[PDB]
């Protein structure tokens, strides 16, 4: 019987998961991010070392 | 914060402790 | 006869151990040793709790 020069194209439907990867402490920060080329003249050797 | 000309591979120097006097 | 002898070097002997050698003593009886980090984790969770 019949058959023909046929074609298939295509429509469609996809997925996904929501993210981050991780650590976590306390406030170092602002807790000594108060300097910055003034104050802290000395002895903070071990500090930053 | 400056850490960003920072390691690109295994990281090759010291470890620190602690002699107690 | 003497007792056997012929040297510290001739089979197979050195990692029970590794070594740094400690001359000077005097000072200690339990002391420190140290490293500073800790062991694989956390990007496969859920946004996990």
């Amino acid at each position: 019987p019949v058959d023909q020069p046929v074609h298939n194209y295509m429509v469609k439907r996809i997925h996904k998961r929501s993210l981050s990867a991780a650590f976590a402490i306390a406030s170092e920060a602002l807790s000594l991010l108060s300097n910055t080329y003034v104050d802290g003249t000395e002895i903070d050797s071990s500090l930053r070392i | 914060i400056p850490a960003g000309i920072i390691p690109t591979g295994n990281v090759l120097s010291t470890i620190e402790v602690c002699i107690f006097f | 006869n003497t007792l056997n002898f012929v040297r510290f070097l001739e089979l197979g002997l050195s990692v029970a151990c590794i070594c740094t050698k400690f001359p000077e003593l005097a000072y200690v009886r339990d002391g420190v040793i140290q490293f500073e980090v800790q062991q694989p984790m956390i990007a496969r969770d859920g946004p996990h709790p």
